[PDB]
């Protein structure tokens, strides 16, 4: 597991492999391994959803049946796009 | 350097876990496409542990950071292809952790 | 099937999966593994209702269609202090800014 | 023209099955490997279509021109039918990158003249402006196909 | 054996997609043409499976042994794979006759030893007791193949 | 184009001719040709559902798309089975 | 997309399909074709609410997954008697016998 | 911990159902997720193609009641010696009188009617707690972490 | 030795001590060759013994075990008795 | 496809071809080498014996390569000797 | 799972069929072999006529009494014009008295 910490200071414990979906996190962890990474400019309502994507990507990559749309509400769209860009994904 | 590359790469291969079993036994030579076509379609850069010693015998690797970049690539190629919690998945997680401790002992001591 | 969960206590939020068929107890064991506190010091709630260690996540209400990977179901966590258990307290996530007029 | 249909003259009955939320634009590559738009499949619809063996197809969101997948892959080429049994093309959403997916949503909410009003980096603004495109993607697929493997 | 797999030694990657509400029993016809049960597909799942070119498959409700369809027909035989792309087997409910469908429901509600207690005609009781069956259906499918190969 | 099926209790069901013909028994009774047919032993809660099947069968026969289960409630199952057999649906 | 309907007045029940995009007026015309009474002598209800001739069945609430062929959505019908419309009256279908003991 | 091991070495096996019940063979996959396989009627035996190190488990297809294979709960075929097949003998365990009674009551009474039986509340819960591969897998893990 | 279990209706059941001990609740009570069950009738306690016979005999038997039969008529009362006994 | 075995006393036994072939002597007699012979006639084998010889074909075909348990093929004393004779002649 | 000897006069057919299969399906198997259509054949279990619609199971034939080594006997009669041929199964050759060696 790995600990991602939002600006407001929420802690998110997610599987290491799930997190590594983010090239930028891969860099921060792979370059001195530690367990924590701190995002001073990403709020919780965003970093929460960024994790939810890791869950989604990990689960539905290489899925034979059918894949469901990864939903993004208008209210969060812009800040998520920012966060998404800053992280590789 | 080539001797250290041989040490780092031979320590990761020779490495046995705490039940006596060698982990690299599957990572020694890749499967033929005829055998397993799904792996080749899924994996961009099929590389094994002989393909890396071959490079090292050719000294294709320049620094110890270029040898590491392609040991992480196969160990991550394995993770992508295999099921999470598979025998082969968690050993490529250990082979990355035994390569990162093997390079840290030889390159600075 | 698979159920996707956020187990949250205070400002801590654990992202993990389990099976519909798996039990509230094994979920406490996953928490034990991370937060280093045994299943007898943990209370797990779905909303405000306490979950019995013996019931399957399925029976608790976590279906595949309410515990999706991108819409994880939230299990609340409480730890034991001596004779009493702390209140279930899940500090809310940061609010998003008022919807910009550009998106209306 | 690496990526192109092949003049077979052997018919291949196919079933286009749209299991994406999106309206689907089936795109037939011509023998000169030129994309040719075909009638749209509504979401959750399936149609029997007359195509030929070796003909190469590609699918996309008729609206956004976003990339879709058929049978877990980017290209569909009908096999020769066995015993008249129709071949099946199962069209689905791919796992979009969170970024590309966000772009999709922002693009869908904000008028292109207002991309300039978003407090984002200029590189992101260019990415917002850079609509997805069949031709760009075809060029990419050729270099990935000219590499014997992927 | 009109309906049987053909030993080929050329692999064919396939995707079994269960688009029925039922648990699906994939049934591979062997070279002699004897049904061979394979692992079940839960409703709404899809799995990549290794089969060979010319191999003949059939699908059924793992519980009731009710007849299903694959690519809107009764038998599936993987085409030769092109470019590594996997073939797709879309498994669904057929349009059952209202009768056969009713039988299914009655059969699902009443224990087989009690079919005898239902205040219905004996002929209906016989129909209830005649559980659907891969082999009976295979025999029928053969005569339906010798009937479009007679003419 | 339309035809009238009348239940025992005396409900009238107006359904497309071709939809009704899905029943051999009805095909026989209609095959000039009449507009009404009366079922003295079929109640409405049954003949209603028999029509719903015609709707279903006509629509989903020859559909490439996945077909949905034709539902039958326990309470109706036996009488429907009776009606079904008489009709040849 | 198609919607499957039961248009019911009293003891009459009409089974027909129509497009989500088609209009309440077009439906009145179909009824005219069968029951020989013009659209100006008809009122069409979805449950207890009157449907305006100009709205699409879609906008009225009839959809792909509430108006399925085997679960047709019910449109209520009322005819005009001189100055006033009759009350919407849909005489219910016959009740099924209590479950025989084997199925209980 | 409890999962098959990708092996590449075939191990032919004989599943012999010497229980009075229809048997559901359950193969643990590499990730260690139970996979239901075709059922064995009572008093039948089949030769099945499996691989070395593959972990199997057997159960009453109808009730999901626990069975035994070679007097234990898990079966893992050894490497074949001289091509001869390994044998998996599937049998009833000796159920507790309680668990056995539950089995019978569960088989006679619809789950919604467990509430109508003039029994203790604890028994209602026991009746409702139907046996389950996953619950049993969790137990078997803790029984292997207790042997370490 | 042997042990005496006595049913509500007052039937006496003499069974081997080790057979009886299969019941945690009996094990507790004998920890004395008599135990009285005011709420267990004979047709039940008779069958409870038959289980002891069965369990003792077939536990650790390699080849084959036969299903311990319970008739519908006795099933509920046996389940009650079973739970009380811990057998 | 079936085959006809005819006993001394002239009983006809229709058994599957594959069932019969379990006998080397029969295989030899069946396998003019342009096409197959349906009848074979046993001058010295009575019915009560040839009947049981078939029952063995049924048994052998069914239980060969059957995994859990095979039952003993019963032979009554009254028939044992004549069957042994017939058995050796047939090579079954 | 049921093993049968279907015997008419001096002809005996050795064959299997399912407990769940029907007396009619059996007539069809006979049709396939002896080239005699299903409706003129009459099948008996001992001295009782079997209805085309009943399953072999419900007629009395079970796996435990119709084993491959001890096949159950179904009697067969054909139809000439209006009349029914009598159930005639001419018995097999008789075994010699038990030799004094075996007593
Ligand atoms: C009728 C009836 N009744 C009651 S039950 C029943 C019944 C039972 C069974 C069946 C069917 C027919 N049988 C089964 O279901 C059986 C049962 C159970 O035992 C599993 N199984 C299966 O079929 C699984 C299965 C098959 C398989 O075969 C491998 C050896 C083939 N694999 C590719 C070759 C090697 N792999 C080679 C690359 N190797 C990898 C290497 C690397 C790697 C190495 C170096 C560097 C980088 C790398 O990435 N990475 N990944 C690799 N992955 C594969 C690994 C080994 C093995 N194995 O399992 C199927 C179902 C999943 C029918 C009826
Ligand atoms: C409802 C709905 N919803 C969602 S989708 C949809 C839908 C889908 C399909 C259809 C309709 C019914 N179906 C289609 O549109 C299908 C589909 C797709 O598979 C292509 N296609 C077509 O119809 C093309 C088509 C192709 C072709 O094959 C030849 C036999 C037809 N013609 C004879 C002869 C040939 N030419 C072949 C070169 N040839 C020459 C070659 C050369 C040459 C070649 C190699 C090297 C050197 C050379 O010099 N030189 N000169 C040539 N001159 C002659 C030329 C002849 C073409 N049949 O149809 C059509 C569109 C092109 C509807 C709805």
């Amino acid at each position: 597991y790995v600990k991602l910490i939002s600006s407001d200071g929420h802690e998110f414990i997610v599987k290491r492999e799930h997190a590594l979906t983010s090239g930028t996190i891969k860099a921060m962890l792979s370059g001195p391994e530690t367990n924590e990474v701190n995002f001073r400019e990403i709020p919780s309502h965003v970093l929460s959803k960024v994790c939810m994507y890791f869950t989604y990507k990990v689960r539905y990559t290489n899925s034979s049946t059918e894949i469901p749309e990864f939903p993004i509400a208008p209210e969060i769209a812009l800040e998520l796009l920012m966060a998404a860009n800053f992280l590789d994904c | 350097l080539t001797k250290q590359m041989n040490a780092i790469i031979d320590t990761v291969i020779n490495y046995k876990d705490s039940s006596g079993r060698q982990l690299s036994e599957v990572f020694i030579q890749l499967p033929s496409r005829k055998e397993l076509p799904e792996y080749y379609e899924l994996i961009r850069k099929p590389v094994d542990f002989k393909k890396i010693k071959e490079r090292i015998r050719n000294h294709k690797y320049r620094s110890l950071g270029d040898l590491e970049k392609d040991v992480m690539l196969l160990c991550h190629n394995a993770q992508t292809f295999n099921l999470e919690g598979s025998q082969i998945y968690e050993d490529s997680i250990v082979l990355q952790s035994v390569f990162k401790s093997a390079r840290q002992k030889i390159a600075k001591e | 099937m698979d159920v996707f969960l956020m187990i949250r206590r205070h400002k801590t939020t654990i992202f993990t999966d389990a099976k519909e068929s798996s039990t509230v107890f094994e979920l406490k064991r996953i928490v034990e593994g991370i937060l280093k506190r045994p299943p007898d010091e943990q209370r797990l709630y779905k909303d405000d209702q306490l979950l019995d260690d013996g019931k399957t996540l399925g029976e608790c209400g976590f279906t595949s269609q309410t515990a999706r990977p991108q819409a994880p179901a939230t299990v609340g966590l409480a730890f034991r202090a001596d004779d009493t258990f702390e209140a279930l307290c899940i500090e809310p996530f940061s609010s998003p800014p008022e919807l910009p007029d550009v998106m209306k | 023209p690496v990526l192109r249909s092949v003049n077979s003259r052997e018919p291949s009955q196919v079933i286009f099955c749209n299991r994406s939320p999106r309206v689907v634009l089936p795109v037939w590559l011509n023998f000169d490997g030129e994309p040719q738009p075909y009638p749209t499949l509504p979401p959750g619809t399936g149609r029997r279509i007359h195509s030929y063996r070796g003909h190469l197809w590609l699918f996309r969101d008729a609206g956004t021109h976003d990339g879709l997948l058929v049978n877990q892959t980017e290209l569909f080429v009908p096999s020769l039918n066995v015993d008249g049994q129709p071949i099946f093309a199962n069209i689905t959403l791919p796992v979009y990158t969170l970024k590309e997916r966000c772009l999709q949503v922002v693009r869908s909410l904000v008028k292109p003249e207002n991309y300039r009003r978003l407090d984002i980096v200029r590189s992101l603004y260019e990415d917002l402006e850079d609509h997805p495109n069949v031709q760009k993607d075809l060029e990419r697929l050729t270099q990935e196909r000219i590499a014997h493997q992927r």
